[PDB]
């Protein structure tokens, strides 16, 4: 019932469950020894230190004891990669996967799933839980969110008493509290094991005028003289002859494997296109990559393999250059990941999502800039993000040190900002706990539950929001939910009041299913682009635009009458061009080859599929509202819309399976 | 039989027949079920408990066939229709069925016939095998331990 | 409002959106029930004068166990269909997955038991789903049961009240009422024994007399078709102290007198 | 080659091993081979079977059938192949590119074209909407609109497996149409106009009522002249 901090092995474990062709570190031996006694273990070691050895040993122990093991990750992206890795590593152990999309070998002795899947399984009371010996939680430090926090705590609370725990994460300020809470709730002994330092060391350099200046060594000690020399020698943005000036200097130094972080989807493509006449495949690597690409994309239809994105990616991949951002199709993105994992890509232009998860290390990491635009204005990179990105630079065994390059574009950078970004204690994130109308409406239907006394453990804002709900006849004077409020309780995505006013105003009664879904994309597409909207749409679908804007404008005046502070998204709603995707959605539902659609769409293929995916939830909510009010005409129109926006390409199987 | 469970009828409760009268000969000639004759349509529902020859019913779920590996059990590799099985009561269930288990070494098949009841009797050979004496053919069962 | 009958034309304006209680042909809207016309923005519907209780999310209801099923219970709450109580929606004293409790569900709830529950969600056809995941819900004991029509239960924010004489009342939205002796939890409002069938061994005669009087005055209020609230219950209980014998409150004239006195006192 | 009756002598040498087809029974008590059906005995590693007349279908693996959805469960459909018969089951994962997010959208009352995959004696038969043996998907799935015709089993076998049966060729000389043939005794047809579909239905019914394949052309001409 307590947490213990710890900081003759051969005789202690003469018959290990698994063996490795290298000498284990002290923390690995301690974890193995405490797993062989029947106790839970907490491991908090630096990145690229070998945390996955503990999980493999636990799986081997379970196989020897003929018990079951469950592996869980916060992010669904990592589940497929870990499934492939475990399937490759283990040959005598059956591996299964349970996600919201797939379900492979449910009867296997080793199962990989998501936290919510385990929550639902525990709620249902599955019979396989009785045979489970170990449950492993990987990437615990990524569960400090709001949506990821409640499910993890509920899963921990609901687990039975015959299950032991293995916890893996990085070095975070809040480490002993998690272990203490778990050992107090479950009344189990858990040992906290930590590592002194990184097994592979990292260094920080600065690039300026065709050479590299080391400014921080492997001991994390700042060098002032080198920074002064950097300031002296330099006495905006990259040029067209900048990336060639780097792809050749590092190539001759035998430090080729490179990952460049650019905080823009469009800038990565331009940077990759600026590299002309550079190759890394001589005669057979190109053929192997071509065969791999041709085999991989066979699962798509014949006319879906001609999309411009696929052609450009194929042309780039033949030379060892690729890009990684959120505008790509899932199949292309996982193809790039798999090719990178096989050592076929030398230069990669990546966004911030690559660093989070995605266990694909490299040798060189170069920062285009130390500032990024996150929603509201520009901001210098926080130390946590810099540590997350730079830490993916040294691979154990194949590298003796991790190199990091910070660019300088014909202009010196301030040293105080550099020191603050690179040196400083990271701070845990926090949320402002936004209050929404859907939450207020849901809380007013609960019997008893005095709302004010719970908000304290925001009060001036709560009173103002109640006045708006009473004005537009969502609740009466006694705060009883009326018919209008009941509909809004079932709309969760973005805009409860505006959508409810639209439905009850006899809107959507004149349009066809194809036109209904086209108009609803304004609530899904955020309109961050600046390209010209389609000058001609149709004689209709333009009256629908005016009606929506008038209704939104009327609702916006009510909000300002009661003096309610507004978010950036709600304030700049009509300012952005959120109606630009109507034509793309309209032709998709009408039936048109996706190659012809992309010739006129203002967004990439990856963005278009995301919009259609988000439009499935909107149709479900409107179907629910039709039952509440008793309008069967609207119910059948929304049922037809769902079947019209389903295509084969959105259900393509993963390449990791 | 199905993929999830087996349906049985109880013939004896601790070496005592249940019921005493099985109803043989009540429906005339041929081979007829207990409720397959003319009297089944004229039974007085509101003046008695049950009709002549009715028995208690039970259900064996696939997870109750054995105590280990109770997620890869194939029902048709354990029982066949017409077999005599020794089981133990787990719960009273609803008004229709009891709940039974065979997850012990002395529970399982005691009598069986080859060719799904059309052939002769078989004898137990191993924990999971029975053998036909006339022709040396073998089938898979979950044999209750003899002796 | 306006009273309509089945088959009556309500409007011929092709501007309204049709809701419950209506059917239409082209631009003509008709009534399918006897009731009143209701308008909300562009929505047009008819509200019936009579009907059974219709459950809503968040309701506080009282029900009786009807069937014991496969990992679920069937609960009668007075609606058109039985409600559903899943085995995962209740709190088990020991645990859910111990290395049973699926074949031994009658050791917790069995046919005929009364319980306190909350509506969690509605199914496609309007049937309710119940849950008992709080300390304020569960098995009912130490008192008596009575029933009034659900249309006489005034909507309020709280449905459990402490009355003079050490009596507590649970007013179900569906119209099912429970009167009991006040406990420690009720006083504080203002493990294995939560499924016990035993009553308190120290219930005195005064509490029994008070419960009888409260049941009689509740029936009297229901006879006069007066909505039932806590204040009205207390006022009717206090005004009935003229009669020394509780048994004289079952006559019609006494019930009408109590109701008329309540109404006159309120109207003044 | 010869006409045989139940209880007759089986004209096969006991030494040579012969695989047994429909209409022939192996006694479980005496290990004797005897015929149990009336009809024509065909002997082809050689196989023997009896061709007999029947109307009631019994499921068998690798057969092409047409079914009706009569009920939806949590994980599969309930399908009827013939009136008054025991139902079969069609799994939600028995469709091409199926997953827990790509659910099928069939309703009660739809027509389906499928293949029998499991026909265990002690269990309920199963069907699938794709050829799992070859990975081919040739016409399996929902049949929209059209009309359904009931025939006997020998006629359906002749239509499906015999390319010298002249009915499809004489029908193609009058109109363009789509067809699906089920071995459980079902034929589905569809044309662009309702009158052509009606003429096809009448022609098929009348041709099945007869036994002479040389009169099909006259029947088709008369029926297609009747509809004007
Ligand atoms: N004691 C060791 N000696 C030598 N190599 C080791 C040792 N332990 C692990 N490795 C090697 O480290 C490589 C990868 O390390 P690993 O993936 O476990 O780091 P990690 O801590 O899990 O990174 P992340 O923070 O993304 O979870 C493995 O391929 C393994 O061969």
């Amino acid at each position: 019932e307590w947490a213990h901090v710890v900081d003759n092995f051969d005789e202690l474990i003469p018959n290990p469950a698994r063996s490795w062709p290298f000498e284990l570190d002290t923390f690995q031996k301690e974890a193995v020894y405490h797993l062989e006694q029947g106790d839970s273990v907490f491991v908090a070691a630096h990145t690229s230190a070998g945390k996955t050895v503990v999980a493999e040993y636990a799986i081997a122990m379970a196989h020897r004891n003929m018990t079951k093991t469950i592996y869980t990750s916060p992010i669904k992206a990592l589940s497929n990669q870990k499934f492939r890795d475990f399937k490759e590593t283990f040959d005598d152990v059956n591996i299964g996967l349970i996600t919201g999309d797939v379900q492979i070998n449910p009867d296997a002795n080793c199962l990989i799933m998501t936290t919510e899947i385990l929550r639902s399984m525990l709620y249902r009371g599955a019979d396989l839980i009785r045979d489970v010996e170990f449950v492993i939680f990987d990437q615990v430090h990524y569960v400090n969110d709001q949506d990821r926090g409640v499910v993890w705590e509920e899963v921990i609370i609901m687990l039975p008493q015959h299950v032991k725990f293995i916890l893996l994460s990085a070095t975070v300020p809040n480490t002993y509290e998690f272990a203490n809470w778990i050992g107090r709730t479950k009344q189990k002994n858990i040992y906290v094991i930590s590592t002194p330092k990184r097994p592979v060391p990292l260094e920080i350099n600065i690039w300026a005028k065709k050479e590299l200046i080391p400014v921080i060594n492997q001991n994390s000690e700042f060098l002032e003289a080198n920074f002064r020399k950097h300031k002296e020698i330099l006495n905006d943005g990259p040029s067209k002859k900048t990336w060639p000036e780097i792809v050749n200097y590092l190539r001759k130094r035998e430090l080729l494997p490179m990952v460049v972080f650019v905080f823009s989807k469009k800038r990565c493509e331009e940077y990759a296109d600026w590299l002309e006449g550079i190759n890394f495949c001589n005669n057979k690597e190109k053929s192997q990559i071509h065969m791999f690409i041709e085999k991989s994309i066979t699962r798509l239809k014949k006319e879906d393999r001609d999309l411009p994105q696929i052609l450009k990616t194929r042309s780039l991949l033949e030379r060892g250059i690729a890009v990684h951002h959120g505008g790509l199709l899932p199949i292309v993105k996982e193809l790039i990941e798999i090719l990178f994992s096989k050592g076929f890509i030398k230069v990669l232009f990546a966004t911030e999502t690559f660093a989070m998860g995605l266990n694909l290390p490299t040798r060189t990491v170069i920062f285009s800039s130390i500032r990024k635009h996150d929603g509201n204005g520009l901001r210098e990179l926080t130390p946590g993000e810099f540590t997350q990105m730079a830490g993916r630079a040294g691979r154990r065994g194949l590298d003796s040190t991790g190199t990091v390059i910070v660019m300088a574009y014909n202009s010196p950078l301030s040293i105080a900002t550099f020191k603050e970004v690179t040196m400083g204690v990271p701070t845990r994130l926090q949320s402002q706990f936004r209050l929404t109308y859907n939450m207020i409406l849901n809380l007013l239907r609960i019997e008893a539950l005095r709302v004010e006394e719970m908000i304290k453990y925001l009060l001036p804002d709560y009173e103002k929001r109640l006045a708006v709900l009473k004005d537009t006849e969502f609740i009466d004077q006694n705060h009883n939910v009326l018919l209008k409020g009941r509909v809004a309780c079932e709309i969760n995505s973005g805009y409860e009041l505006v959508l409810t006013e639209l439905i009850l105003d006899n809107f959507l009664g004149s349009f066809e299913p194809e036109e209904i879904v086209a108009l609803l994309s304004v609530f899904v597409y955020e309109g961050k682009t600046r390209e010209e909207e389609p000058p001609i749409v149709t004689p209709r679908l333009a009256k629908g635009k005016q009606r929506i804007e008038e209704i939104y404008k009327k609702m916006l005046c009510v909000f300002n009458t009661h003096q309610i502070p507004l978010t950036q998204d709600e304030a700049e709603f009509l300012d952005r061009k959120r109606f630009a995707m109507m034509n793309v959605v309209y032709e998709w539902a009408r039936g048109l080859s996706f190659k012809e659609i992309m010739e006129m769409s203002p967004e990439a293929e990856g963005t278009v599929v995301r919009v259609i995916t988000w439009l499935d939830e909107i149709c479900r909510e409107v179907k629910t509202a039709s039952i509440i009010i008793g309008n069967s005409t609207l119910h059948m129109k929304m049922s037809r819309a769902q079947e019209l926006i389903k295509r084969d390409i959105v259900f393509a199987a993963s390449l990791y399976l | 039989l199905s993929l999830q469970r087996a349906n049985v009828e109880i013939l004896a409760v601790e070496d005592k027949p249940s019921p005493i009268d099985s109803g043989i000969g009540s429906n005339g000639s041929g081979i007829v079920a207990a409720g397959g004759g003319s009297g089944a349509a004229t039974f007085s529902v509101s003046q008695a408990s049950s009709d002549l020859g009715e028995t208690f019913r039970g259900i064996i779920r696939s997870q109750d066939v054995r105590s280990t590996d109770r997620d890869r059990v194939k029902v048709i590799e354990c029982f066949k229709p017409g077999d005599i099985v020794r089981a133990q009561v787990l719960s009273l269930g609803d008004g229709t069925n009891y709940y039974l288990t065979t997850a012990r070494n002395d529970l399982g098949v005691v009598f069986a016939r080859a060719a799904n009841g059309a052939g002769g009797l078989m004898y137990a050979t191993d924990w999971q095998m029975m053998t036909s004496p006339v022709t040396g053919a073998t089938e898979k069962r979950k044999c209750a331990k003899p002796f | 409002s306006q009273i309509v009958t089945p088959g009556e034309l309500v409007t011929d304006d092709p501007i309204w959106m049709r809701g419950h209680g209506t059917y239409f042909l082209d631009n003509m809207t008709y009534s399918s029930v006897a009731g009143t016309v209701s308008r909300v923005n562009r929505l047009l519907s008819v509200i019936p004068l009579k009907g059974r209780y219709a459950p809503e999310t968040g309701d506080h209801v009282v029900g009786r166990i009807a069937e014991v099923g496969n990992k679920r219970w069937k609960v009668d709450i007075g609606g058109k269909q039985h409600a559903v109580l899943m085995l995962g929606s209740v709190n088990l004293p020991g645990g859910i997955l111990r290395r049973s409790d699926e074949l031994q569900m009658r050791s917790f709830l069995k046919e005929g038991d009364l319980l306190n529950a909350e509506v969690q969600s509605l199914f496609q056809d309007g049937s309710a789903s119940l849950h008992t995941r709080s300390l304020k819900y569960g098995k009912l004991r130490n008192g008596m049961f009575c029933q009034v029509p659900s249309s006489l239960i005034v909507r309020a924010k709280n449905h459990t009240h402490n009355l003079p004489g050490n009596i507590t009342v649970v007013l179900g939205v569906n119209g099912y009422i429970w009167l009991r002796k006040t406990s420690q939890m009720d006083l504080a409002r203002d493990s294995w024994q939560i499924y016990s069938d035993e009553n308190d061994p120290s219930i005195s005669n005064n509490i029994r007399q008070a419960i009888c009087r409260y049941a009689n005055v509740i029936k009297a209020l229901a006879f006069c078709e007066i909505g039932i609230t806590q204040q009205r219950i207390v006022s009717a209980y206090e005004a009935s102290m003229v009669y020394s014998n509780v048994g004289e409150l079952i006559e019609k004239n006494v019930m009408e007198s109590i109701g008329s006195d309540i109404l006159t006192a309120e109207k003044m | 080659s010869t006409f045989i009756f139940p209880g007759d002598s089986f004209p096969v040498d006991p030494t040579t091993p012969v695989k047994l087809g429909p209409g022939i029974y192996c006694d479980p008590n005496t290990q004797e081979i005897r015929p149990v059906n009336t009809g024509v005995l065909h002997v082809s590693v050689q196989t023997a079977y009896i061709d007999y007349s029947s109307k009631r279908y019994i499921p068998s693996v690798n057969d092409f059938v047409i079914g009706v959805i009569i009920g939806t469960f949590s994980d599969s459909y309930k399908v009827s192949l013939q009136n008054f018969s025991s139902s079969v089951s069609l799994s939600y994962m028995a469709f091409p590119n199926a997953s827990k997010k790509n659910r099928p959208t069939l309703q009660v009352g739809d027509l389906v074209y499928a293949r029998v995959c499991t026909a265990e004696k002690e269990l309920e038969a199963e069907i699938e909407c794709f050829d799992s043996t070859t990975g081919r998907d040739a016409g399996f799935g929902i049949l929209e609109d059209g009309m359904i015709i009931d025939v006997n089993l020998n006629f359906a076998r002749q239509l499906l497996f015999n390319n010298d049966f002249p009915l499809l060729k004489v029908l193609a000389a009058h109109t363009k149409f789509e067809v699906a043939i089920g071995l459980n005794g079902k034929i589905w047809v569809k044309c662009e106009e309702l009158s052509n579909t009606l003429a096809c239905y009448r022609t098929i019914m009348e041709c099945c009522q007869k036994n002479d394949t040389a009169a099909f052309k006259d029947i088709a001409k008369r029926q297609f002249k009747e509809i004007l």
